[PDB]
Formats: structure tokens, sequence, C-alpha cells
């Protein structure tokens, strides 16, 4: 849809949700269906936000809770999700907390003490499922805040957990329809970032919210660059160690095993050769496990998790620079929502994909859908010409996506993409018109017409289009008159002779015609054979004075994250995010009036962490220009 | 001049499904169309699917929706993907390389592949 009547800005909380929109969360403009949605959620809507990992989801519940009457009642599926957006409001100076369980009996009752008092400062609550289903302890509580009109609204995060259709079905969502029973009066709101439709429709079937507004996007993942790479079985750890080492030498990531021992197997050969991975899986005693993680999100001994796909969900950081799937993956579902939480904090991240058929009678050894899905995987890794973002969300039947994404957007081009990006798409509406205008004059196969156009002495004709293609390749040419069958502008019949021999001839197609009004214009892109293309001048750009200050800043910056966090008890990230960090190092500048004028930079932040980020910034003021 | 080699087949039960190769090689040759035959116990040769360079496909009606004819120029394989096999589709099955008109219009052919298909289990 499109949500006109909630774009307004004269609603009366407008004033008041501008407020904290820039001077708490530190955004100046809305992205695609926020400001809708928010505005929605404050008229007591029934919102249902589908967006793709790191689209600003977050934004559409948390705001709202800021400027709401009581407190906002959060679902999530993981302490750990919990943990780290509770870490990113305190960062914000935004009252919230949790009761997942592992919260002692004396902190507990002290939650429920501030909620009690019916004067709470606290926005917004998260909460984990089976925590009431299990606990009777919460819920005389909601109630109390449900009589005095305290009950903001009952966010519903990782809403795709309700649903056995899911890559991640979880029982207890099922008993969420419980808390609505108890409180019809208080507006839902379901959150998800799950691409399948099929999915998507039986979320709001089994939560049963009853013809909610629906604030969808497009899926398209704008920050990952897709690779599909040829897998030489026994050299698969040096190729991700030799990857890794070249490109991202110093950021985390993750690399996907099919086994808990393909894992323990991929972790102990990159270790040897001096490459902080660990193994990750349910495998792993609960001391280790937790160690693990504890690295790995701190950025702390630990660069690279070789996890199960069952296991590597479990856990996530937003500044996963690269995913490696090692082996290949059950379905394109699957390997999408997998490497789509690569890079939530919105800084170009890589999506690598090792294959052979040979993975195929591997992964080979309703179970015949099961096969069905496989086979797509397969013909996605196989299909190495038309773009992959295409063939993802193809996959799921979005439509209105531009094929022009990768050219417009180089930095985060995928490999199909890569190999024609200094080829030129050009008009050739007149060669198309003379070629149908011959077919239509004169029995010939497509390749004597090749010829002709090409201007070969093999060439039976030389009258009509002979030699129009003389500037054409032969691999170029027969592109086009391949491509012209394609588009339905030219067709294809069999002639039969005198012992069922077969041979194809060229003839109009039903799109020939429409061509000739003028109503039709043909874009062809003239590309080099594969034994042919020609290697590319690889010396790059050549760094400037300043872009070398930046990055030295950006550095130092980071380091100052590191610290704060663990004085503050924090995520590094949950601190300043990697764009905010970024920004900040390319502005160099130590003046306030301009810092805040970067997204994430708010007052309360550049107080309680301003002067170590100021001092590094102060350096660099010679360069400020 | 042209060479072509056919992979995949064998025994399986009825429900199943396979997929049937065909690689084509070769100094030079050019191509016009490619097909796939078979050839039940007691009757002659059956063109069921055929397919041009250009991409165009065409089929008979006993197998219709159920197999899948394609081809790859890049690797010049051409495969035959039989879903819902039947005892019936028991056959040998040949593979057939049509060349233009800069060669003789030639016609080359596979040994053929036995496709079995059986009832019983297994
Ligand atoms: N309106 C906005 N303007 C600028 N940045 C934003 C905005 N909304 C969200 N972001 C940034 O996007 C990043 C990820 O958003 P997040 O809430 O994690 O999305 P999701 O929850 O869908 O993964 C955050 O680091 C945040 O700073
Ligand atoms: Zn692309």
């Amino acid at each position: 849809l499109k949500h006109e009547r909630f774009q307004s800005l004269s609603f009366p909380h407008t004033k008041e949700m501008m407020k904290i929109f820039h001077k708490k969360f530190g955004l100046h403009n809305f992205r695609t269906n926020q400001l809708e949605a928010i505005n929605a959620a404050l008229l007591g809507e029934d919102c249902f936000i589908l967006m793709p990992t790191g689209g600003g989801k977050s934004l559409c519940y948390q705001l709202p809770a800021c400027v709401s009457p009581g407190v906002t009642v959060v679902i999530s599926p993981l302490r750990s999700l919990i943990v780290d957006q509770v870490q990113k409001l305190t960062s914000l100076d935004i009252p919230a907390t949790y009761l997942t369980g592992d919260k002692t009996d004396s902190e507990a009752t002290n939650i429920y003490l501030q909620l009690s008092k019916k004067d709470p400062i606290i926005k917004l609550l998260y909460v984990t499922p089976e925590k009431i289903c299990a606990s009777n302890r919460l819920i005389s509580t909601l109630e109390n805040l449900y009589e005095r009109k305290l009950l903001a609204r009952f966010v519903i995060d990782e809403a795709h957990c309700v649903s056995q259709w899911g890559h991640d079905f979880r029982q207890d969502y099922k008993r969420m329809n419980m808390l609505r029973q108890k409180f019809p009066s208080v507006p839902v709101m379901a959150l998800t970032a799950t691409a399948n439709p099929r999915v998507q429709k039986d979320i709001l079937t089994q939560l049963k919210i009853l013809r909610p507004q629906v604030f969808s996007m497009s899926f398209n993942r704008h920050n990952l660059k897709y690779y599909v790479l040829p897998k030489k079985p026994k050299k698969v750890a040096f190729d991700c160690l030799e990857w890794i080492r070249k490109h991202h030498p110093y950021d985390s990531g993750i690399i996907y095993c099919l086994s808990r021992r393909e894992c323990d197997t991929m972790a102990d050969t990159l270790q040897r050769d001096g490459l902080a991975a660990l193994a990750y899986h349910a495998g792993l005693s609960d001391s280790a496990r937790d160690e693990v993680q504890q690295k790995w999100i701190n950025q702390d001994g630990c660069q690279v998790i070789c996890a199960t796909i069952a296991f590597g969900m479990g856990i996530d950081k937003p500044d996963v620079r690269f995913v490696i799937h090692a082996s290949l993956p059950k379905s394109v579902e699957g390997y999408y929502q997998e490497s789509g939480r690569a890079g939530r904090d919105g800084e170009i991240s890589h999506c690598l994909l090792f294959y052979t058929y040979h993975d195929v009678t591997r992964l080979k050894r309703t179970r015949e859908t099961h096969f069905n899905n496989l086979y797509s995987m397969v013909h996605y890794c196989e299909n190495i010409t038309e773009c992959r973002r295409i063939q993802l969300l193809a996959y799921f039947g979005e439509n209105g996506f531009n094929p022009d994404f990768c050219k417009k957007h180089p930095d985060v081009s995928c490999d199909n993409c890569c190999k024609t990006k200094d080829y030129k798409t050009r008009d050739v509406t007149d060669d198309v018109k003379s070629i149908v205008r011959f077919v239509q004059e004169h029995r010939f196969t497509m390749n004597m017409l090749v010829d002709i156009f090409l201007g070969s002495k093999s060439a039976k004709i030389q009258s009509g289009i002979f030699g129009k293609g003389s500037a054409y390749s032969r691999h170029n040419a027969e592109r086009l008159f391949k491509k012209l069958i394609l588009d339905k502008i030219l067709d294809e019949d069999l002639y039969i002779n005198a012992n069922d021999q077969a041979i194809a001839y060229v003839m109009l197609g039903n799109k020939a015609q429409t061509v000739l009004n003028g109503n039709l214009k043909v874009d062809f892109m003239e590309t080099e054979n594969s034994s042919s293309v020609k290697k590319q001048k690889a010396l790059v750009a050549k760094v400037s004075q300043r872009e070398e200050m930046v990055k030295k800043c950006l550095g130092e910056l980071t380091e100052v994250c590191k610290s704060l966090g663990k004085v503050f008890g924090v995520h590094y990230f949950n601190i300043f995010n990697t764009v905010t960090l970024k920004k900040l190092a390319e502005s160099l500048s130590s003046d306030p009036e301009v810092l805040l004028q970067i997204d994430g930079v708010t007052e309360d932040k550049l107080e309680k962490y301003g002067a170590e980020v100021i001092s590094v910034l102060q350096k660099y003021s010679e360069w400020t220009s | 001049q042209v060479q072509l080699q056919e992979s995949g087949g064998g025994l399986v039960q009825a429900g199943g499904s396979l997929r049937l190769s065909c690689a084509a090689s070769g100094i030079w040759f050019s191509i016009n169309n490619m097909a796939w035959y078979r050839q039940t116990p007691g009757k002659q040769r059956e063109r069921i699917a055929i397919i041009t360079s250009a991409g165009t496909t065409n089929y008979v009606d006993s197998v219709k929706g159920r197999f899948t004819i394609s081809r790859d120029d890049a690797k010049n394989t051409m495969y035959l993907q039989m879903n819902s096999l039947i005892p019936e589709d028991t056959a040998v099955y040949y593979c057939n390389l049509v060349a233009d008109y800069d060669m003789g219009f030639q016609s080359f052919w596979g040994r053929g592949t036995q496709v079995t298909v059986s009832s019983h289990h297994h």
C-alpha cells in the first residue's frame, strides 16, 4: 500500500514525537514506512511491520513507547536479543529493562515495585515468551497497569516464531494469544524480518490480529555483496583464510557448517594457520558456549565463529562484516535469512556461498518438497549471469525491484553484475526493425540470419541486413538473435522432412509488429565471450592526505568505544554504531554543533561519552576541510 | 566431428525422478536443435522433447508437464528432467544433435541409456 494518510505531521503527538526523534535518538530523516508506522501506532492502530534486517524496525515501536502514557511490553524470543536492545536504550537514557528469568528475585521484585507505583519512568519492558506462560507473577502486575490505562501496547518482536512454517518456530509464541484475552483494549504490534509471504500471512492468522495496518518494504539487502564461488574441496578453509585476511583481517564474521563436526574441524584448520577461529554449536558445554559468544560479540580473542545454522541463529551482533556458507544451503529461503543477518549496522558486508554439485549428492543423502527447495538453491548457484539480488527476490515473488541496482550502487554489486560493470547497454531498435523486415519478406534458420547479419562469406543472401552487424562479435550477434526469440519479437517453428528430421527456422513473433509501430524499443548489452574476457588494470585510486587521516582517526574512535564499553558495562557497539563512528571520523571536527548533526549523536551520549571522543578528534583539527 | 556422451538414468521406483544428461564435444560444430528420443521394448524411436539453440522448447503429449528439456551453452550440455516416473516410461533414451547449415544438417546420436521404472520395492 501507500500510507499517505499516516504521513501527515498535523497530528497532536507530532510535536512531542519529533522532539524525541531528534534529541533522544539523534536521527534526522525517517526511512521507508517509519514515520507512517510510528504515527499509526501512536493513534492506537494495530500495526504489522515487514522490513528486512537492518531496515529500522526498532524505531517503529521504541520511539512510540517514549511518547506514551505507561509502559510498552515487548516480547522477544531470546534474552541475548533483549539484552542488546536494553543496552542500546539505556545508552540513550531511555528507561527500560526486562524479566527474562535469570534476574534474581530481589532484582525481579524491584522491577515489580517500579511498575506498581503507577508513576513509572520506564517506557520499554522487554519480556520472554515462556515467562508470560510460566510466571503468573508478571500478569498480576500488568493487570494493574491496564486498570490505570498504562499498558501502552504489546510489541511482538520476531513475530515469525509463531509459525511452524518459519525458519525458527517456537511453541511459546502460540500461547501469546492468551495475552490478548485478558487485555483486549491494548494495541498489538508485530514485527518480522521474514521475506517469505507464506509465513508473513500465517503470522497474522495465528496471532489472530484482525485486519491490521500492514507496513511492508522491499526485502532487498542494500548493503550486502552476494558472492558465489567455486568450491574446490579440501581447500575451503584455505580460501576462507585467504579471503578474510585480504578483505577483513580485523572484522568479525561467521562461517556456517553442516555438522557439529565440520565446525570443530573448520575451526581447528583455521586455528593452526593462525586465525582466531572458534566452533559454535549445541555440542559445547554451557561454560564453553557462553565463553565463545563473550569473545566473539565483544571482539575479544575471536574473529570468526564456525557455527551450525541452527546454533548460529541463536546469537548476533550488528557489525558482522562477512558470512560464509561453507557448503550448500538447504534452501534459498534459508540462505537469504542466514546471510541476511549480516551487516545489520548498515555497512557493506559480504555473503559468500561455496558451491559444487558434489555437495548436492552430499545434501541428497512433504520431504518431496524438501528436495525441490534444494534444487532451487542449485539453480541460484549455477546461474552466473542474472543479478543475484533479483534471483533471491524472485523466489519470494517480490514485485517492483529495478534491475539497475548493482550498476547504480557499485560498492554493493553482486559478482554476476561485477562481470558486466564496464559493458554499455545501447538502443538497437533500428537494427531490430531491419531484422524483422528481412524475415517478413522471406525459410531461414537462426544461424543463417546471424551469418548474413555478420557479413560472412558463408552468407546465402547479401541483399538486406547483410553486414549490418559487421561491428558485432559472433558472440554478440548470436546473443541478439537469442534475445529476440526470448522477447517474443521473433519465434521458432519446427520443420520436418524425409525421415523425421526436425529443423528449426525463424519466423516473426507476436511482439514483432508492435516494434514496427514504434511502440516497443529494445536495449541490448554487448558482452565479451567467456573465453575472451580481457583482464582489468588492478591499480586502484590513490589515497589523499585527508583520507589517510579519517582511517587513523576512526581507528582511535573505535578503541574509545571499546574502552567505554567495558567501563559502562555495555557492548562496544551499543556506545556508537559503525555508521556513527565512520561519520564522526569523516568530519574530523571537535565542534559539537557539527557532531550533533550526525545520526546517532545525542546530547546525553555526547555528554557521557563526549570527552574521550572529542579528545581524539582534536588531534586532527588542522585537517578539517 | 561431433560426439554425444549420455549420463544419468538407471533403475528407480515409480513416482521417483530422474535427470538425463548429454554433453556435446567436437573440435568445431554448429547447433540447430537438440532432442531426446525414447524407444520402448517393442517399438521404434520416438522424439519426446526437442530444444533449439535459442531456447525454444517443444514436447510430445505423453511427457508434457512432467518432463523439462533444457540446455546450457557454456557447457554445451542438454538435460531432460524426468518427473513422476511410471513403468510405461521404461525405455532406452537416446540423445540427438542436429547441426545447422554450415554442416549438412548432420544428425548425431548417443549410444542410449536405460531408464527402468519398476513398480515393486527395492
Ligand atoms: N530513521 C533513521 N535514520 C538513520 N538511521 C537509522 C534510522 N532508523 C534506524 N537507523 C539505524 O539502523 C540501524 C539498524 O536498525 P535496527 O533497528 O537494528 O533494524 P532491525 O531491527 O530491522 O534490524 C541502527 O544502527 C540505527 O542507527
Ligand atoms: Zn547484481
